[PDB]
């Protein structure tokens, strides 16, 4: 699949949830 | 605008002047100073009636 992304407007927080490889890709972006 | 009349003849010289002079100034200022208190992730409100 693709990693789940959760965006919070109040705190300006990005939450990525997936396999460890799919999460390191967002972490470098 | 000059004309000539060969049938009559005026007496002497007449000048009939007229003067006009005007001056004016204006100045408009308009100032607003607004505060609003708010939060970071604040959203809009949908009332609208």
């Amino acid at each position: 699949q693709q990693a789940t992304l959760i965006a919070d407007k109040r705190t300006n927080s990005l939450i990525v949830r997936g396999t460890p490889e799919q999460v390191a890709q967002v972490a470098e972006l | 605008a000059a004309t000539f009349n060969p049938t009559q003849s005026f007496l002497g010289f007449n000048i009939f002047p007229t003067l006009t002079a005007l001056e004016t100034q204006g100045l408009t200022r308009r100032v607003y100073d607004g505060n609003v208190t708010m939060q970071s992730g604040q959203r809009s409100l949908s009332a609208t009636g």
